[PDB]
């Protein structure tokens, strides 16, 4: 389960990143919750300070 | 004597997720805060940002917008609300409305409102909004000015920001260069001498008299001129200090060393500080292998004998890697009559490093010749050095 | 190990693999697999 | 901060004094005999670097309370809000541990 | 060489800013006695170090500090 | 095993604050701060009195 989510989540992060650029944007880490504490590294790397 | 863990060696971040007990405490404590009057604004903007990091992605929407509904009407918590919607569009659409509506005068707003617009007509209409609703932001007025690709539309914007922003240097310097013409800047001079402009405007219409580029010895003229006609904030090299950027650019080089000798002339009149000029020094050791700085030397040289300032003025030569020569040549020929006089009171090596110059110059040996020949019969006892070198 | 896969995961690509490998678990024609998966014995004890 | 830990306070770290006592003044004016006269004047924020004797002191102007109510706890969140823009006007190298 | 006859003396009795100092090396600290207490009712504070996630903060990090972040 | 003199407390303006044996240490508080840096001068000034 968490491979196969990783696998979605992080596609589902890259879809979002592509549409951020599309509109001129850094992404909303506001927009990744509920896609939080998934994927492998976590979605919360990707935003760690 | 197991001691104690260096107490800055604790745990710190990437914390358990905060626990609902713990977050309902901040919540009790926020809603006092809200509800023992509003601060006005700011208590909503703190319960935001409480829940940003609580954290949370809804409740805040639910909350925050409410809030701004009723008593409050500031532009920050109307930035905040639209920050809490990055969904890209219609929401963030909608807020700017309301805010706009309620706080037209607050740039702000504006702002975002241009940010969330992809579009340029989209963009170019609510720019105009703004100038409608609030004249002074410069900001907006360059925005405006930026966004046009034709003609007479971009001097009519260029006019109106003129006119609603009285000093405005950047958007002057813009409508300037649009119109192209000595008579354009001439006008562009009568419209500001009305104006009252004391401290370094003019500079502006230097710029703009060299851009025919051959003319430039008007420009002293009108360097001294300038600081007579102001009532005048005494300062000293901070005009040095602007020229420099305004310098960097392509066809102002030139411009600054007029405006430099003219600073220089308005100090000698003034009288000699001591520390002024090691201020100079120092700013032109500063930003180095720049040609204003070369001229400064170059017009404190003219002025007065100064070894230190031609060996300055070598070294920037070097950096460099041709115009000191030009000028030596210059000083030899103009005035060879009065300078050999000088010359031959100082007996100095400034003759030998002349010579050096020319033999880097040339491999044809004959015009170092020649000059080397001028020198010794410039020199009226005839100088020592020369001859060597021959 | 690589800094991109935890060893579960790491584990998970490699069954794959052996699953995505073209025409392995064919053997109609007498195809044979072999998995030889082995420690190198006092490899880090035994560098000259 | 007690009896016993007073001459902690006069290490070298920087620290800020803040009283809210006097923050809501009401006045019931009164002199040494005593007789009754009724306001409710401006107020302040005692705010004081014991080392350097600065004495940051906001004034709260009356204006504050028209139409408020919960006052007393207006106050003290309004006290708050004035230490926290003071402390952020403050530079890291001056601000107080 | 032996153990010392096991008596239980108290006679110190010191302080002083230069001996202060030397024992507030050893001396648990401020920080570390919030630490030793752990709030009560709610799930207290953890940090998860990755050699070992175990460790809890405890009421070192403020109620409202520990709903928010880091001190 | 002499009694002969006492050992006092030996303050200076940085103790000065932490001091309590001898008293009127925040009762009076220009007299104590008198009192710290007198004997501070009597010190110097002893050891000055020594060199001379």
């Amino acid at each position: 389960n968490e491979f196969l989510d990783s696998q979605r989540v992080w596609a589902e992060y890259a879809t979002k990143r592509q549409e951020a650029i599309q509109q001129n944007r850094r992404l909303a880490f506001e927009e990744l919750e509920g896609s939080w504490d998934r994927g492998i590294p976590r979605i919360s790397t990707l935003f760690q300070r | 004597l197991s001691y104690l863990k260096d107490l800055e060696n604790d745990r710190v971040n990437s914390l358990s997720d905060a626990t609902l007990e713990d977050l309902q405490k901040m919540r009790t404590i926020l809603k006092s805060y809200r509800k023992a009057d509003p601060t006005n604004p700011q208590g909503w903007i703190a319960s935001a940002r409480l829940e940003e990091k609580a954290r949370k992605f809804s409740v805040a929407k639910k909350i925050i917008e409410n809030g701004c509904q009723e008593c409050p009407r500031s532009s920050d918590i109307w930035l905040e609300n639209i920050r809490l919607h990055e969904s890209d569009v219609h929401y963030c659409k909608t807020l700017v409305a309301t805010a706009i509506n309620f706080n037209p005068t607050s740039p702000l707003l504006w702002f975002k409102a241009i940010d969330l617009e992809s579009t340029t007509v989209n963009k170019y209409r609510v720019v105009r909004k703004a100038l409608q609703e609030i004249p002074r932001d410069e900001g907006l007025w360059k925005l405006a000015v930026s966004f046009e690709a034709d003609k007479a539309q971009v001097i009519k914007m260029l006019e109106k920001a003129t006119q609603f922003i009285p000093q405005s240097m950047d958007l002057l310097t813009a409508y300037t260069n649009l119109q192209s013409y000595h008579n354009a800047k001439m006008t562009l001079n009568s419209f500001r001498k009305i104006l009252p402009q004391e401290p370094e405007i003019w500079i502006i219409s230097t710029l703009l008299e060299e851009r025919n580029n051959p003319k430039l010895v008007s420009l002293l003229k009108e360097g001294l001129l300038e600081l007579s006609k102001n009532g005048y904030k005494a300062t000293l090299s901070a005009w040095l200090k602007r020229a420099e950027a305004l310098n960097d650019a392509p066809n102002s080089n030139l411009t600054c060393q007029a405006i430099v000798y003219a600073i220089l002339e308005w100090l000698r009149e003034s009288g000699e500080y001591e520390s002024e000029l090691n201020n100079v020094d120092q700013i032109l050791e500063k930003m180095p292998h720049s040609k204003v700085q070369i001229a400064v030397l170059k017009k404190l040289i003219q002025w007065d004998p100064c070894d230190t300032v031609l060996w300055s003025r070598l070294k920037m030569a070097t950096e460099s890697y041709e115009e000191l020569l030009a000028f030596f040549q210059e000083l030899l020929f103009q005035t060879s009559d009065d300078i050999r006089a000088n010359m031959r009171e100082k007996s100095p090596g400034l003759l030998m490093m002349y010579v050096s110059e020319y033999w880097k110059a040339q491999k044809g040996d004959t015009r170092q010749t020649l000059v080397l020949i001028d020198q010794i019969i410039d020199f009226a006892p005839h100088n020592l050095d020369l001859r060597f070198f021959k | 190990p690589s800094d991109s896969e935890i060893p579960p995961l790491l584990v998970y690509k490699w069954t794959q693999g052996i699953n995505n490998l073209s025409e392995i678990w064919d053997v109609s024609r007498g195809q044979s697999a072999v998995l030889l998966e082995t420690t190198l014995g006092e490899m880090a004890e035994k560098i000259d | 901060l007690n009896s016993s830990n007073y001459a902690e306070l006069f290490n070298n770290d920087i620290k800020l004094f803040v009283d809210d006592t006097n923050v809501y003044r009401v006045t019931v004016h009164k002199t040494f005999e005593g007789n009754v006269a009724t306001k409710a004047i401006n107020g302040c924020i005692f705010t004081l670097n014991p080392k350097t004797g600065h004495l940051f002191l906001k004034i709260i102007h009356t204006s504050v309370w028209a139409g408020q109510k919960r006052l007393s706890q207006l106050a003290k969140w309004k006290t708050a809000e004035e230490v926290s823009a003071l402390v952020r006007s403050l530079p890291k190298e001056e601000q107080p541990k | 060489k032996a153990l010392p006859i096991p008596e239980d003396q108290p006679k110190k009795k010191r302080a002083g800013r230069k001996f202060r100092k030397y024992k507030e090396k050893f001396r648990l600290s401020h920080v570390r006695q919030l630490q030793n207490r752990m709030e009560f009712g709610k799930q207290e504070q953890t940090v998860l170090d990755s050699y070992g996630e175990e460790v809890g903060l405890g009421m070192s990090n403020t109620s409202l500090q520990q709903a928010v972040g880091a001190t | 095993l002499g009694l002969l003199p006492k050992p006092e407390p030996k303050v200076k303006l940085s103790n000065m604050m932490s001091v309590f044996e001898n008293d009127q240490n925040i009762t009076d508080p220009t007299a104590w701060e008198k009192v710290v840096k007198d004997q501070v001068d009597l010190r110097k000034r002893k050891h000055l009195e020594e060199n001379e």
